DNA sequence: ATCAATATCCACCTGCAGATACTACCAAAAGTGTATTTGGAAACTGCTCCATCAAAAGGCATGTTCAGCTGATTCAGCTGAACATGCCTTTTGATGGAGCAGTTTCCAAATACACTTTTGGTAGTATCTGCAGGTGGATATTGAT
DNA sequence: ATCAATATCCACCTGCAGATACTACCAAAAGTGTATTTGGAAACTGCTCCATCAAAAGGCATGTTCAGCTGAATCAGCTGAACATGCCTTTTGATGGAGCAGTTTCCAAATACACTTTTGGTAGTATCTGCAGGTGGATATTGAT
């Protein structure tokens, strides 16, 4: 049952996310819109983290690589070091 | 033979997921998506376990708040149903 | 030999704060009082958050502060919320809040 | 092996002063530590810029104070400033 | 006695202001406003004129971009008239 | 010198026509009558914030004159970097 | 006596850039390639913006680039627009742009 | 009567290279000057942090390069990298 | 209204993940003490540019009129919410080995310094030119009919 | 459609401030050529913790069904655009001094080793407990009637 990775972000899980966000009713097109958006977000952050990974000459993306990339994208995260 | 009205369960779920703080996307499908995306920038990559977690916390925080703004955009248009145009407006005004 | 923290009345480490400033490339030089002031400010904001977080633990029948509490502490307080307006507290969730037009007719 | 430093013990000392019967989870302590490090960097960075703007080679308590006023919202700034001025008084009037 | 229809002069002004770059708020009044707001923070302040011009350039560009966002909030509500609720939705989404 | 004259209500120098112009530049076709006071309010908050930070730099430097650089640095802090004035 | 600029094949001033890196306290030490590489990047970017602004001058039957030209150049280019996404160019105005629903008739 | 430096003469040189018959107004130049200082501080800052994150006390061409890939969008980064790599290559061979 | 299906509550119980607590220990900070260097406040004062003032240049305030937009009302259709009914993916745990992180070495590249040359800025007096703003006349758009 | 009111175009022109051009000058920048220090790369290496996979756990996919939302169409009430009118305030341009900025002086405070003491972090163990996740049972909520 070959399935895309982005599709592993499923309807019910997007629907939960929305609920945490206070959303009551959701149109069928939201799920595909949401995946597009999540992909863009992960591209942007991962690119930066990986660029830190490469700079330090590692093969392993660290929590610090991610944290530092979140910081420069204006998405400071507390909880994972730094 | 018993059915809740459309919107009652939705409310019940809003109350429930605002009470709690667990991540709402399954870890593995998230892990694959991350790895798939990173592959376009570097081949043969490992990820610390905490690295992938940090990324999930951030993506979920981001998607939840965008759903808030989106919801405000739907309400502005005098609706209660969120649509792609609401998400799009929210992203446009955030400067994304 | 009395530490600079105990001299200044502080639980937070003045010497460390000083070392972190020198080795931080903020300026060529670091005055004697700057670490002291900095460390006090830091102690203070920490107390302010642990204060409110602790209260929040109390209100939830809990004696152990968890991320959820730090989150409620911060987002329920106008000034801390602004300070941390672009910050995500991992495992914090959000504030209970439903837009009123979404409430069923009563 | 390499020593991994943290404000954890100082945050705990402050916790016990403000809520003597409340403890903290590791994850919450990790958040507090990020918080201290973050506020550190913001205040230092702002002080750095200040000194550069005025062609001075030294960060003093005066720079830390303007940095604090620039960074913290109203009441937080006020109490931070008075906490900071106090700690420097005690520090001086003490051999 | 000719009369352009409602809308026609408005579009003509959009075209004209969008093509030029001169500041649109009168200078001296804007300067008095700056001085008054400043005076309330601190007395006995003087201002370099380029300090006043810098504020004006910034304030005018801030406000022009805020109207674009406001316009898109109105249009989303299926109107062509900006209202206070549009500005407020723009500012909320912007995280102001 | 002798008594510098009282400054009050200058917010009203931001006229209905000048606000309408800014809306034009901003692409706006039609404008509800309540927009003028709303905009004045939004502008005042914007100027308070920038001026507060500018004045903070002036005082730090022990000057009586707010400089273009004071404003440029306050603009940068605020995420509204301005080119053209010593940036 | 060669300048480090001529040595590196650049118009932009490598000594200056080295000096400015030292006075800025970015690090204890500044490597010898750093100002050369940084000066090239800076020279490049100003060439990119001048190319484009130059074109907007020409498109507007003018010979002297003014700030409106810089703004046209920057906002009409996806990438310069992004790099300067949080920047205001004094005396730049905006791009001509009118939302569709606003045009007359059908 | 102290002297204020700017990139004007270099900006100007570069302008003659791309558009030999085009001038630049002094206001336009003040903007180009702001633009170069701005990208300067932004790149140097990323490089500063980067060095720090890696417990490196030296800022090399390698730090500037990463700073450039973190700061600039796709195509601009790609071209900037080239020009910087080739200026260094050339600089190194010239001695 | 009442009636019953289901959700939600509170009290009490417990087991073990997560937290506190211990202690030899030990390196590397942090404090101390002495020797040296320098940054920046103070006192003086040259000189820019800011506050302030009067003469006309030229947008703003207000009332009237009515075009057309907003927002209420109604209504039918399609679209999501709910909730059955099954399976297939995710989570959890166990175990090799990849690679990151620690440590030690040594040299290429770094800072330091003194002394010599070049350059970019400014000042002063120079004449040069792009375009803003004025004109008028040719064409385009707009809206009544 | 036509007509005619008014905006728009662009082409041509003269004035001038803003740009460009030039020589004399210099302080501070930059380059050059030594003497001396060292950051980080290389190479080797021990040990996490990462990717893997198999066993247990469990949530999501699908289809039927219909409540209730979204959006269309219709309309009136009234807001907001356009424009005529009257006239006041901002724009601009020229002098007197407040304060900023450039000197030089010099000591209170900084850095720079070197040297003695301590504390904060880790590891090994052992020790402890807050509370998540069951349970029963009482009532509240929702939705049919
Ligand atoms: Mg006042």
């Amino acid at each position: 049952v070959l399935r895309d990775n982005i599709q592993g972000i499923t309807k019910p899980a997007i629907r939960r996310l929305a609920r945490r966000g206070g959303v009551k009713r959701i149109s069928g097109l939201i799920y595909e819109e949401t995946r597009g958006v999540l992909k863009v977000f992960l591209e942007n952050v991962i690119r930066d983290a990986v660029t830190y990974t490469e700079h330090a000459k590692r093969k392993t993306v660290t929590a610090m690589d991610v944290v530092y990339a979140l910081k420069r994208q204006g998405r400071t995260l507390y909880g994972f070091g730094g | 033979p018993h059915r809740y009205r459309p919107g009652t369960v939705a409310l019940r779920e809003i109350r429930r997921y605002q009470k709690s703080t667990e991540l709402l996307i399954r870890k593995l499908p998230f892990q694959r998506l991350v790895r798939e995306i990173a592959q376009d920038f570097k081949t043969d990559l490992r990820f610390q376990s905490s690295a992938v977690m940090a990324l999930q916390e951030a993506s979920e925080a981001y998607l939840v708040a965008l759903f808030e703004d989106t919801n405000l955009c739907a309400i502005h248009a005098k609706r209660v149903t969120i649509m792609p145009k609401d998400i799009q407006l929210a992203r446009r005004i955030r400067g994304e | 030999a009395k530490t600079r923290s105990s001299r200044a009345g502080l639980q937070f480490p003045v010497g460390r704060v000083h070392r972190l400033l020198r080795k931080g490339n903020y300026a060529e030089r670091v005055g004697a009082g700057a670490p002291v002031y900095l460390a006090a400010v830091l102690e203070y904001l920490t107390a302010e958050i642990l204060e409110l977080a602790g209260n929040a633990a109390r209100d939830n029948k809990k004696t152990r502060i968890i991320p959820r509490h730090l989150q409620l502490a911060v987002r329920n307080d106008e000034e801390l919320n602004k300070l941390l307006g672009r910050v995500t507290i991992a495992q914090g969730g959000v504030l209970p809040n439903i837009q009123s037009v979404l409430l069923p007719k009563k | 092996k390499t020593r991994k430093e943290s404000y954890a013990i100082y945050v705990y000392k402050v916790l016990k002063q403000v809520h003597p019967d409340t403890g903290i989870s590791s994850k919450a302590m990790s958040i507090m530590n990020s918080f201290v490090n973050d506020v550190f960097e913001r205040i230092a960075g702002e002080a750095s810029r200040l000194a550069h703007y005025n062609k001075r080679s030294t960060i003093t308590s005066r720079e830390i104070q303007t940095a604090v006023r620039l960074l913290l919202p109203g009441e937080l700034a006020k109490h931070a400033v008075s906490e900071g001025t106090k700690a420097v008084t005690k520090y001086t009037s003490a051999k």
